[PDB]
């Protein structure tokens, strides 16, 4: 539940 | 949350970060807590007399459980600690407690209305996986799990007594406890109420009840009256919602009207003040509408066949709605007024840079008669500018270019006569007078500016890139305001705001109802009437009619229509596309007023066919759609003399040119071929001669008779890929285009030498023309343009581009009566003109002679010469699926010997009678109902007489001739049985494993059949069954067929 | 599963 | 970079040995670098703009050595054009054309395909003219070049005079001087002819990869060999000065065995995985290193916990000192000078 | 099949 690509 | 006892309705919107209120019928609502709030999921309140309280839960940054009066004046915070993940709410009414949950720390909890007698229901517990809502009743909490996806029930005091109430396949999210005791009554204060629209509950005590009114209305100093607020505010819209924010920047609300959510891609938006409306387009191609209250919103109109439409622009004087569509290169009108909706296309792309390039903006100038866009240009001649016309799209201007890359949205101030307009390349905000002398940029430092907005003496712009919102003066871009920040998704903006059309009016209004379907303003106080899309506007200026002389330009998308005089960029037909158009040529009927085209599709069936539709869009209707071979239809030729439709049909070794009698069923094949694969074909009933174009091995032009028996070679030497072929009747010649040549040529229809009327590299892949006049028109597949040149070989002037940057061109034929004329004088005195010359079924003329060579359809022809009867002679009968079919001995000769007989079920097999001209089939029906039935082969024509039902499914039938009693076989129930002619009386000849097929030679005594069970052989035996004997058992598997010869 | 209801 | 003079999106390259002059062709960037001709030196020194106007989708350039005259052609008005190394003269050579992919001057001719045409033609470097088709249907056309004899006997520069002058690159300067260069994370070294590490450079990481820029803003070069390449995700990263190490810290979140902590040294040799094993749901999400101790602080990001560990180089010691859930550090600094843990929060309660 | 899109 966070930043990706 | 519903008020039971105010009659009000209360919920959270988590996208909005707002608490709204309305009434229960859903009207007069307003937003009532929008401060301070940012994830608002749980709600609950108390109507009771004591107590007018609400409480929500706001699980954003800081965690909170808040209550307020329900007229949300008094505002506390309640429960801020030990919280991570507030999610639900409920009331204990009776003994007034207030529950909650957490998601996070994983309990159930309850409080007073203060906060203070904090307990746990449930808590360091794994029932608890991530619990959303919950409700009460007596003693027992029931709540949902998003985790588990189950309903819970514990006890509400201490949480024993667990169990569970239900399982759901999705998640549960909401709950509720219907019962009375959930609802407890009470005095109404508010029933005593004078207030208008909202009469909300409170907590103070004098009262106990509150007035308010809805987003956009003004509270009077009564107290109790509410007037409508009639200051400007901003409508922001954004990629996937429209927000009408306050033009105070001190104001956060973004209340001003009720939020138009459910945008699929917002660009920009439109209004009318003059019924409060809202428009703004959708992907579909269409343009929706809503009252600033959300009482209207319905879609309004359709904008566009052939793509979604960008840009809006209203005129609030002739009511009518401007509109950019880049999928189609064009600007285009609509009416508001009426309950019919007209639309045009004011300009379109031609060659020249006045055209219409890639409009993205458009703003529109009501007095004055002036439209404003800013094109983004083409590849093209038409350079990246803004660009002025008037509103009846005739005097095309270009104001400003230059280093315009990467234009933006165009604003008009109408009051100064200023353009303003965004530059991304540069990061700019320019503006420049009307006449396009003055020019200066206004803002920097801009990184993505995407709407901007003049009124007054600001100048807002949203930056999409930024995102923000600021206000700056108009003037000289001082003074720099921020309304919003952090707001993603950022798009046009446009300011809402009461406008008189009295005090602007024009020429559409001082004298309405005067053109019949749109008016258009101009300069000078003027109006020009002008006709929706597919008419013409007549010469006595008011009134329409349908184009009489256009081209019909074919595109595998679409099929589209443009007029002859260049000057003209209206659509002149109701352009053909939608789901299902993969079209490859199309064809005029011009004297009925019908355009015929054919689809394809290499993969999905019942695409493929050739259909029929009015110029207006009337009555589109399938022609021909059975037996399309696997290439499907390549070519369409129409006889608008003798009514028949030649088309060219393609299989993957085969290719047959077909005719088919217009509005009739008579159809029938002239020609199979597999060496030559003729592709498209044309036909002159003048001359009286079938041309086609031949591009496989062996390319070459022929020419043929109607009924395709004096076929011969035009054209056989320096030509390759022939993509098609057009005629012109006034001189003869057959034009044709070659891709792989990049010629253009035409040739005589009696022969001689190939004239190249243009060549070169400038034609790479010619792949349609057309002859009108003195000039040809041909459409170029590569340079994705249409255009017109002289028809004269030697001619060296370069061709005129009719229209630009069409992907995708095929064809392009001529609807006008002057090329198909119909006079027995300009036809050469034609038969078939007059009642089809007489003949029954097809009427072909030949060169010279003055009587028609009558074609039959199915039979041949008597002795009449012009009526067609059975064949009368011996020919094969096959079954296809439902239908008995018939085929003649001779490979060479494709008239059907009779008409294609229609049963019902599937037949198998069948037999002939001599004696009664019948035929004796058999049918399948279900999975093993199976039926026998008989035909007759005479005029009378009757449907099939049934001889049995309810047996099983029969694989084969004989008829014994000499002895008048039928012969079939039983696939299912191991039989096989005999019976009379008429029914009658039957007998069991013999048990078989699997049979098939029977024969018979009763001059000899002995009966044959076949058997492909366990062990296949072929077995005799006599008539009546007797003596039974294998003839061949060996070496056989499937032995299906059998066949006896008594000639040898 | 998470907290949106989207 | 922010300035007109740098490279906004380079589509074709001429090079003209002696005089030592680079020529390139520009699309622009938004808000930045306009659409224009350009030369420099061709160490890349002197940045210059030398036409900028109509051109929006140029082509490939290409450069005439025996009459110093540039040629490009433009698609978003089909034309050819021509115009001066001092970039004063501008004029247009062809017309009508569809869309130019490629073009070469040899001789007297001039030779451009058109891919929209399926075309090969000749004109004449002068003007138009005698226009010659040289091949016709032929489809996806692109750019083109004329093979032939030239000698570095014919023209000479500083790198052809003095071979073994610079140890790893050469590049020539107008005026028959020569510059040398050192590759990619290497600087030159005070006498000007040998090679040294990047002593000094900043790192910044993206999602797709980690790159090194030198702190003076002339200096265009990449100061460290770029990690990248598949598998890379890259959330922080923090640097070891004195060993000469950079660490960072991989995020992928379906595809395991891609989270963890990596290192690698400036010039691109010794990879290595530094943690493995125990990463929580969310990746490392935050890296900092005690450059005095020897120890690695990072964040495990579970998700509905939070950990704060220690690491120490060379070494299997890995310990836990925070576990945290309803506060969630993500961005960790260590502070040897002063002996403290700065983190940043960005959950409730930031 | 010879053309379809
Ligand atoms: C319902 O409640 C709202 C909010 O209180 C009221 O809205 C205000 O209405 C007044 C009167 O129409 C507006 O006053 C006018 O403002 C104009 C400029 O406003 C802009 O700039 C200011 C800051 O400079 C911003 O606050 C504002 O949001 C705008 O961006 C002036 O140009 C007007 O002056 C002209 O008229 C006056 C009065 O006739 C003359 O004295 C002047 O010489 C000049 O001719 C005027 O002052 C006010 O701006 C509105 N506020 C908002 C938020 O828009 C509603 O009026 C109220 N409705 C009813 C019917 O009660
Ligand atoms: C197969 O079946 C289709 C129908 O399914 C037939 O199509 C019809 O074809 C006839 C012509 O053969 C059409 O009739 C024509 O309608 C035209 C439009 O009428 C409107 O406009 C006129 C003024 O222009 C008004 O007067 C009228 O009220 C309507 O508003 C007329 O303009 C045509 O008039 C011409 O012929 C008549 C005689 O028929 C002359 O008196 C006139 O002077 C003029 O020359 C004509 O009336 C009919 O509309 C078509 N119907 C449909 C549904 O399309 C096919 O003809 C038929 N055969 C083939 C081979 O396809
Ligand atoms: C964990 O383990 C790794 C190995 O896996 C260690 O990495 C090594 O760390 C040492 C630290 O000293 C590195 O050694 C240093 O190399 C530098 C580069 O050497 C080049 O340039 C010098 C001239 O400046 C030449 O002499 C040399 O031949 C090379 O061309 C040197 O500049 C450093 O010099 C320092 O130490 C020397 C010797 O004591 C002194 O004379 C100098 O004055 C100066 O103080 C030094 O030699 C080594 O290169 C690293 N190897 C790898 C594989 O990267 C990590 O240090 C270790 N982790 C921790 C945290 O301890
Ligand atoms: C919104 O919430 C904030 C944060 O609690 C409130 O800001 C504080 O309000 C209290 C009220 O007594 C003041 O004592 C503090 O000084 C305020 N701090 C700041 C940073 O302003 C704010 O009042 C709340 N607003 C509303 C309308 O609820
Ligand atoms: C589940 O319900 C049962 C009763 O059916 C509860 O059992 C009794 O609870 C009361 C109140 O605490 C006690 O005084 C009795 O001694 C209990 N009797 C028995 C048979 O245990 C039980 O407490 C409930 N579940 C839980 C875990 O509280
Ligand atoms: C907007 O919505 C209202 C409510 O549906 C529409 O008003 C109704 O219109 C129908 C049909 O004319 C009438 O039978 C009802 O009596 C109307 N109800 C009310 C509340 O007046 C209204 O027509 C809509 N606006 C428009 C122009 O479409
Ligand atoms: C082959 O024959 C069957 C009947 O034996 C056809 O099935 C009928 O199809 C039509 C639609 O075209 C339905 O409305 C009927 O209800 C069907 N009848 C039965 C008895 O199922 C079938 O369509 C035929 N196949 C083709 C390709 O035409
Ligand atoms: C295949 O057919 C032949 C037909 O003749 C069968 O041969 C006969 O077999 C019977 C029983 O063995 C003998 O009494 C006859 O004399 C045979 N006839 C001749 C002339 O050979 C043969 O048996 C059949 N094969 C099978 C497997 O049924
Ligand atoms: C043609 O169009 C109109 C409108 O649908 C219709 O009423 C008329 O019946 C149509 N003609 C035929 C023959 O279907
Ligand atoms: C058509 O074909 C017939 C038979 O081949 C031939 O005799 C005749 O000359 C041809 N042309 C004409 C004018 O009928
Ligand atoms: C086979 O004969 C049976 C009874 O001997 C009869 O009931 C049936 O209709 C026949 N075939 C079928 C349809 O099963
Ligand atoms: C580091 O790199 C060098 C050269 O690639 C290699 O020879 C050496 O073994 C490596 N040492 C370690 C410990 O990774
Ligand atoms: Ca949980
Ligand atoms: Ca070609
Ligand atoms: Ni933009
Ligand atoms: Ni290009």
């Amino acid at each position: 539940x966070e930043e990706x690509x | 949350a519903v008020d039971w006892i105010g009659r009000n309705l209360y919920w959270t919107d988590y996208a909005l970060e707002t608490i709204e209120v309305s009434k229960i019928d859903g009207s007069h609502r307003t937003v009532l807590i929008s401060k301070n709030v940012t994830k608002p999921r749980g709600l609950a309140l108390d109507p009771r007399m004591g107590d007018n309280v609400m409480f929500w839960s706001d699980w954003g940054h800081h965690p909170r459980i808040e209550r307020a009066s329900m007229d949300g004046t008094m505002r506390t915070v309640i429960v801020q600690e030990k919280i991570y993940w507030p999610c639900g709410l409920s009331i204990d009414y009776p003994n007034r407690l207030i529950y909650f949950m957490d998601a996070y720390l994983d309990y159930i909890e309850f409080c007073d209305y203060d906060g203070h007698n904090r307990r746990q229901v449930i808590a360091s517990d794994l029932v608890l996986h991530h619990p959303h809502a919950l409700t009460l009743f007596e003693d027992f909490v029931y709540w949902t799990d998003r985790g588990t996806r189950q309903v819970m029930q514990a006890n509400k005091w201490h949480g024993g007594n667990q169990s569970v109430v239900m399982y759901s396949v999705h998640q549960p999210l909401g709950i509720t406890a219907i019962h009375p005791s959930r609802q407890p009554p009470s005095r109404n204060p508010c029933a005593s109420a004078s207030c208008s629209h909202l009469c909300l509950l409170s907590a103070q005590a004098p009262r106990h009840y509150s007035c308010a009114c809805p987003s956009g209305w003004n509270l009077s100093d009564d107290s109790v009256n509410c007037v409508r607020g009639d200051q400007p505010f901003l409508m922001s819209v954004r990629d996937n919602i429209i927000f009408g924010i306050s033009l105070d920047p001190e104001v956060k609300s973004n209340d001003a009207m009720v939020p138009i959510s459910g945008i699929q891609h917002g660009y920009d938006v439109e209004f009318d003040d003059s019924e409060q409306f809202i428009y703004w387009v959708e992907n579909p191609g269409e343009i929706h509408r809503v009252k600033t209250d959300g009482s209207n919103r319905t879609v309004f109109a359709p904008l566009s066949l052939l793509g979604s439409s960008l840009g809006l622009a209203l005129d609030w004087v002739s009511r009518n709605i401007y509109y950019t569509t880049p999928a189609s290169r064009s600007i285009e009108v609509l009416t508001l007024k009426g309950d019919t909706r007209y639309g045009k296309t004011l300009i379109a792309n031609d060659g020249t840079p006045l055209g219409v390039g890639f409009p993205v903006g458009i703003a529109v100038d009501p007095a004055r008669g002036k439209l404003y866009w800013s094109d983004h240009g083409t590849d093209s001649g038409v350079p990246a500018k803004i660009a002025s016309a008037n509103m009846d799209g005739t005097s095309l201007k270009i104001l400003f270019t230059g280093n315009l890359q990467h234009l933006e949205v165009v604003t008009l101030d109408i009051q100064e006569q200023k353009l303003y307009w965004a530059v991304t390349s540069r990061g700019v905000i320019e503006r420049g007078n009307v006449d396009g002398t003055e020019r200066m940029i206004l803002v920097h430092h801009l990184a993505h500016p995407w709407g901007l907005v003049v009124y007054g003496s600001f100048l807002y712009y949203s930056d999409e890139q930024y995102e923000v919102i600021e206000r700056v003066d108009k003037s000289s871009g001082n003074n720099k305001v921020v309304l919003r920040d952090n707001v993603p998704y950022l798009r046009g903006l446009r300011v809402y705001h009461r406008r008189n059309a009295a005090d602007s009016s024009n020429g559409c209004s001082n004298n309405p109802n005067a053109c019949q379907q749109i008016c258009l303003p101009v300069p000078g106080g003027m109006f020009s009437c002008a006709c929706a899309s597919g008419f013409k506007l007549s010469p006595d200026g008011r009134s329409c009619s349908p184009y009489n002389s256009f081209m019909v330009v074919s595109m595998l998308p679409a099929v589209r229509g443009f007029s002859l005089e260049l000057s003209d960029h209206s659509e002149a037909m109701v352009p053909v596309a939608g789901q299902g158009r993969n079209v490859l040529h199309a064809d005029v009927d011009v004297a009925n007023g019908f355009i015929y085209w054919c689809d394809f599709s290499s993969s999905v069936r019942s695409s493929n066919g050739i259909r029929r539709i009015k110029p207006d869009g009337s009555n589109f209707t399938n022609v021909v759609t059975y037996g399309i071979g696997a290439n499907g239809i390549r070519g369409v030729a129409l006889d608008w003399a003798a009514g028949n439709l030649y088309f060219t049909n393609a299989f993957v070794y085969e290719t047959l040119i077909e005719v088919l009698r217009i509005n009739t069923t008579y159809r029938r094949v002239l020609l199979k071929v597999s060496v030559d694969m003729p592709r498209h074909i044309i036909v002159d009933p003048k001359h009286r001669y079938l041309f086609w174009a031949d591009y496989g091995q062996k390319p070459k032009i022929e020419r043929s008779f109607l009924d395709c028996t004096n076929r011969t070679v035009l054209v056989s030497e320096g030509i390759v890929t022939p993509r098609g072929l057009a005629m012109d009747h006034d001189t003869g010649y057959i034009y044709w285009v070659d891709d792989s040549l990049d010629l253009i040529a035409r040739i005589h229809l009696d022969g001689g030498e190939s004239q190249v009327v243009r060549y070169g590299s400038r034609y790479p892949t010619p792949y349609g023309i057309t002859v009108f006049g003195e000039s040809i028109i041909w459409v170029d597949r590569n340079l994705k343009k249409v255009f017109q040149a002289s028809k004269q070989p030697g001619n060296t002037d370069p061709p005129v581009v009719i229209r630009d940057k069409i992907n995708l061109l095929r064809d392009v034929t001529i609807f006008d009566e002057h090329a198909q004329p119909l006079s027995p004088a300009e036809l050469n005195n034609n038969p078939c003109l007059q009642s089809n010359g007489g003949c029954s079924h097809f009427c072909f003329a030949l060169p010279e002679l003055p009587t028609p060579r009558c074609g039959c359809a199915f039979g041949t022809l008597g002795n009449d010469g012009k009526s067609c009867a059975t064949s009368q002679e011996d020919f094969l009968i096959y079954s296809l699926n439902n239908s008995l079919r018939s085929l003649h001995f001779d490979p060479r000769d494709h008239s059907l010997p009779f008409q294609v007989i229609s049963v019902a079920g599937t037949a198998i097999a069948l037999d002939y009678d001599r004696r009664n001209n019948r035929i004796f089939f058999t049918q399948k029906l279900n999975s093993l109902r199976g039926q026998i039935s008989y035909v007759s082969l005479y005029s009378g024509s009757s449907s099939p007489t049934v001889l049995l039902s309810n047996i099983g499914v029969t694989d084969g039938i004989a008829f014994d001739w000499i002895n008048r009693r039928i012969y079939y076989s039983d696939f299912s129930n191991q039989t096989i049985n005999s019976m009379a002619e008429d029914g009658s009386n039957r007998a069991v000849i013999a048990r078989v494993s699997k049979p098939r097929a029977i024969v018979l030679d009763p001059c000899r005594g002995y009966m044959y059949w076949t058997d492909w069970g366990t062990n296949a052989k072929i077995e005799r035996a006599t008539l009546g069954g007797n003596f039974r004997v294998p003839i061949v058992n060996t070496s056989l598997v499937w032995p299906n067929g059998l066949a006896l010869d008594l000639e040898t | 599963x998470x907290l949106x209801x989207x």
